[PDB]
């Protein structure tokens, strides 16, 4: 009974049924970000990153 | 001549099962009598396929149970359902991410009818 | 360069409130997870209060019974009885010693142990057993022995077989009993589906459903078991009892010995199925002989009702859950189509 | 943007790797297609080899009210018969009498006439029901048992091969027949006991033709039908051998001399009660044995057919897969 | 015989073996590259020695891993470390209290040195 | 100052690149000893003395054609002046004598793992490790990837697909290293460890068997301080 | 009931009976193998340059062992430094591999525990350290002090390698799967991993640690694991993409990762290499020294089944004595 507790805590994830679409998200925005860093370089400065 | 019809059997056996997804909340709770019909149970009522080495594993854990006076005994009892699915679905996910096919194939050339392991059930629709 | 700051300022507060969403979504996930769990418990308990308190599962004179069976040896017994160690070591046949409250339940139980497994003759000791027939030289049966001596001098005849069972020599249930049961009933697991839900037609294990004489609850064999954990375990081993036929077959992965309905379906191994016309046996198992049915039925209204409350709120919670998602959706596709835009 | 047109790089390569690798697939698939053909060409060519070259039904017959006779007196004269494999005191012999009247004696005669199906489809086929709950006079077998007169009024069973638990005990290796292995019972002492002759699942001489390949996992009738009927018993020589031998019996004994135990608590008496059938005495002929070799090679050629036949339909679902993905990368390519 | 000494032997390791008890509270976190690392670094947490059959299976996963592209991958992202924790626990409570001792004694006869594989790890 | 103990290994090619910095230049981007900044000085003086000398004063570049446009070796088998490097710093200062590596990030094998979300430094998310109480070990301050600050323009859109220098380089010197506080405590966690560890008070564990002793090594080449 | 307790309590003496007879059995086969190894000791005695390369470092901790070996625990700890270990039969390769490995893991002292790698050093509770340690005395005493680091490596905290060795092979090589391109051909100047070109000598070839390994799985898988030994350097660039983790030129060049490349002059790392002996009959004792070796081992094995079953006996007795007190009282009860 004390492993049903940690993979139910492993099988919801930190979005329960949602989680890998903001992977997805955060994935689509990290593009947004690479390609505006490629257009113009000095904006890493405003972003730090 | 063989040897390489093994091998690329293999490797399409493990392509394939690289890709069936592990259920998502299982909360079965089903009474068993050995590890070979738990498994039954659980193709069963999750319609999904189990891999080549679970099921000699499974074998191998039901054979290894043969000559005590705690053989009679029942298995539902020593080992808790929960606890004994659990098991199950761990080594049926180290079973299916991890292994390579040269194993695989250095396994089958051992052993004429290898398909009493891989089991016809298909989990698409 | 304005445009794709302003679009990393939208995307990041759009995504920020995303994820808020996205934290009231995983809320209500877990508000049904537990809501679902206590509609488990209280389908438990239902389930628990229906082994022998209500008097009448929902369906889809013992010694004349006996004395029907011209031949057995139970016959002999009940004849001897309504008229000198074999007297000493029965209990007495496995008919005469257990009772069911409803009808349907009884003989369908009756007909799944077979008519042999019924008029079977218990005993206690081994002693008993072989005090029961005795041989000749060769192997074969002597017309002066325990039960053909008595049997020659009374009338009657046995001329079929019959079983004998001793309790020492029965492997004992070894289980954690229920407690606080005065009627000293055991605590088989029950099986449960993929979503977490008990079989829909489950109604209970049916070594549960048997009303014994208190004489023998306890210290029946000399290890200081009772009937129920020896000789009815060893009849019904953990078999289930569900309500109708297609509830037995829709939950066949879950069983691990037979099942059986209260429709006619009998299956006693796992690959085993019994069709057809279902068979008569004639000895059936007697009724107990009300204000306990009448408390069982007042706290089964109780847990219907309770079990309809917590229906209603895991539909409202479910209703609820469906706004979160739409709403998800049109927040996606409302900044996929900002970031789009650049 | 040079950074756009890398980009547009990057995925015309990405394109031409699913193309490498759907091509891959349908490789994969004439390799077994071309394997299924020769697998077809040996079977056809054995099929031309194989055509170029007291009773049972007579005691089955005599129980008029089971299923058992209607079929007997259905292939002495349809969609059922397709999946029945036989009636399981067809489908096993022993040499000797008085051991076929115990083994009979032990399982009684409702699982002796006992009518094994396939599947469990079959098993569908084999009875049909209302919605009200009675059995439907156009089932599967009333249909026969009316359209002779034959009154299926008595109850049967139906054994689902592919439902059984099979045993998982290797079979004693390089053997002609595929007995079991079973441990053998020892006393506290070293040595087995004075009256043990051997197991009853070893006993039934079982046809060559359902040795192998018969169960979709290729499994015979010793394995599953015959192990399921009795596990585990033990066949003593008398009755005071199998007395002493208590300690060390399994799930059951019997004895040459009539004695029967089927749990550890119950010692059957009385008098004996009588099954009217029995398995059957096996006959010698070398003719029929070397069909009976054609047709067990046959059978083990059709399950490496069916088993190839399964493994095209997993490559073709993995296909699909690789059909869908190129077309939707190219979608969102030429979307962009 | 030989058969008769090695026997007494597997069933005095399977006696020794069903005794030793599963920890209670078992919340630990450990990064991991292979599987017999694995199990040393859970022999030296928690000192109770793993079955004889369990370090054969924790070997031969291993070996089952070497040949494809997986083996630049780490495992530590492959499968979780709580999830192989519990992976070898459940494993390990099979291996101690449902085996026989012929099993063991044809896996001791069919090579020497099978001390490789049992642990000196006493309490 | 850094340049300074960068010009005292005068036979390293390192003095060789910022001379020609001062006064081939395309393909590099720098040496290692110059791209991280550490606020800990103690803590820049150990992970100074786990890397060793060798890897800390090899040059990066982007490209494996500057690689190939460093040194180009002749038909014998011989380096010979006329590579990029050699001659073009045997022109004016040092020879090339003591060995130098070249590390060129497209061939390296980068993380591919979640990094910290809403973070500025872009940091790593590392499995932190857990004693049997559900506890962390004692001494835990992090592992050692996360603790170099970077200058924010080799952040993002170095690597030729996009990755930054802290998820191909600075993994791929020290990966899933971590750094505890005293040497006992190090001892007392040594079963969690994966690759190796480092303790703040000294001593150096580099491989999950062998393990240095001794005295602390001192090099005179560090890390650079944030301002 | 008492009629369960009887019965328990005297399966629990027949228990305790069974352990006493397997300690007498275990015993006897301890006393058996025992004379075994006093009889092959007195048969073994019925039988009966690199060092100056170790003096040329006179700051090391390794030329302080060479003088010791030369002429009380930490001699008895150590197995030995890893240029003595070990033998390659080409001055070439072994020229290589040591500029490969460093003089820092070719000076390296080997223990057998961590427990003689507590005995090499000492740490006060300030954090510095003094000449109390038993090698810094020890070497302080008879010769010079030790300033350049060393490493010391735990035969025990070595990770081995898990593979099939190559079958009957006397040297035991591992059973390393050789590298392939995308064609499926063998890249053309693959000559061998170097871990297999090792000479290992023989008396070390098996069972070393206590759990029955040599020193080709644990020692020299560690020091260089799985990389890759090619002819030329041009074979060893182009062939990049079929690599593990090591890379490996006679011509002059070590991928170090996959990623680092080696350019320049190369620091000759002064120690280099052994090189196996010419024939001579020494080796025949050399072979019994090697039966020796795992003649302790088994007999170290032995003593932990004694051990072992003496654990269980003494929970056969406490249990039992308790027990049957209990079973008195319950006939005190009624």
């Amino acid at each position: 009974f004390a492993v049903s507790n940690m993979l139910e805590a492993l099988d919801s994830g930190k979005f329960g049924s949602v989680s890998k679409e903001l992977e997805e998200i955060a994935d689509m925005r990290m593009d947004l970000v690479k390609r505006s860093i490629w257009l113009y370089p000095s904006l890493a400065y405003t972003v730090f990153e | 001549a063989d040897e390489g019809s093994l091998l690329r059997r293999a490797e399409m056996y493990q392509d394939y099962m690289k890709q069936v997804p592990i259920p998502t909340n299982r909360g079965s709770l089903i009474p068993f009598t050995s590890w070979v019909g738990l498994s039954i149970s659980m193709k069963q009522l999750y319609g999904q396929p189990l891999h080549y080495l679970t099921n000699v594993l499974l074998q191998r854990w039901d054979q290894s149970r043969f000559g005590t006076d705690s053989e009679e005994q029942r298995l539902d009892s020593i080992i808790h359902p929960t606890k004994a699915e659990a098991t199950i679905w761990l080594v049926e996910e180290i079973h299916r991410l991890t292994p390579s096919h040269l194993h695989m194939a250095l396994l089958w050339r051992s052993d004429p009818m290898y398909h009493s392991f891989i089991d016809p059930i298909f989990p698409e629709k | 360069i304005a445009h794709a700051e302003f679009a990393m300022f939208n995307s990041k507060r759009l995504e920020s409130d995303l994820e808020a969403m996205g934290n009231k979504i995983k809320q209500h996930e877990d508000n049904l997870k537990f809501l679902k769990s206590q509609k488990n418990k209280m389908d438990e308990a239902i389930v628990d209060l229906q082994v022998h308190m209500s008097k009448l599962n929902s369906s889809p004179d013992i010694n004349a019974q006996i004395l029907r069976h011209e031949n057995s040896a139970a016959g002999v017994l009940s004849l001897v009885e309504t008229l000198l160690m074999l007297t000493k070591g029965v209990v007495g046949v496995v008919a005469k010693l257990g009772k069911v409250n409803d009808e349907n339940l009884s003989q369908i139980l009756s007909n799944y142990l077979g008519t042999r497994s019924m008029l079977a003759v218990v005993c206690r000791n081994y002693e008993s057993v072989t005090a029961l027939e005795a041989y000749d030289n060769h192997g074969n049966i002597d017309i002066n022995a325990g039960l053909h001596c008595l049997g020659s001098s009374i009338g009657r005849e046995i001329g079929d077989s019959f079983d004998a069972i001793c309790l020492e020599n029965l492997r004992p249930y070894v289980g954690q009993h229920i407690a606080d049961d005065l009627q000293r009933r055991l605590d088989l697991l029950k099986p449960k589906l993929p979503n977490g839900e008990c079989p829909p037609g489950f109604l209970g294990f049916a070594v549960n459903m048997i009303q014994i004489d208190p004489a023998y609850l306890l210290c029946v064999t000399s290890y200081g078991y009772g009937l129920r954990e020896t000789l009815f375990y060893n009849l019904f081993s953990r078999l289930q009892v569900y309500k109708t036929r297609a509830d037995m077959i829709s939950a066949l992965p879950c069983i691990s010995d037979g099942a059986v309905s209260l429709d006619g379906g009998i299956i006693r191994k796992t690959g085993i199925f019994n069709l057809g016309n279902r068979d008569e046996v004639n000895v059936r198992f007697a009724k107990p002989t009300m204000d306990n049915y009448s408390e069982a039925e007042k706290k089964m209204k109780e847990l219907k009702w309770k079990k309809e409350k917590t229906l209603e709120d895991i539909k409202r919670e479910q209703v609820l859950r469906e706004h979160a998602v739409f709403n998800f959706g049109k927040k996606k596709e409302e900044f996929v189509r900002c970031l789009a835009q650049s």
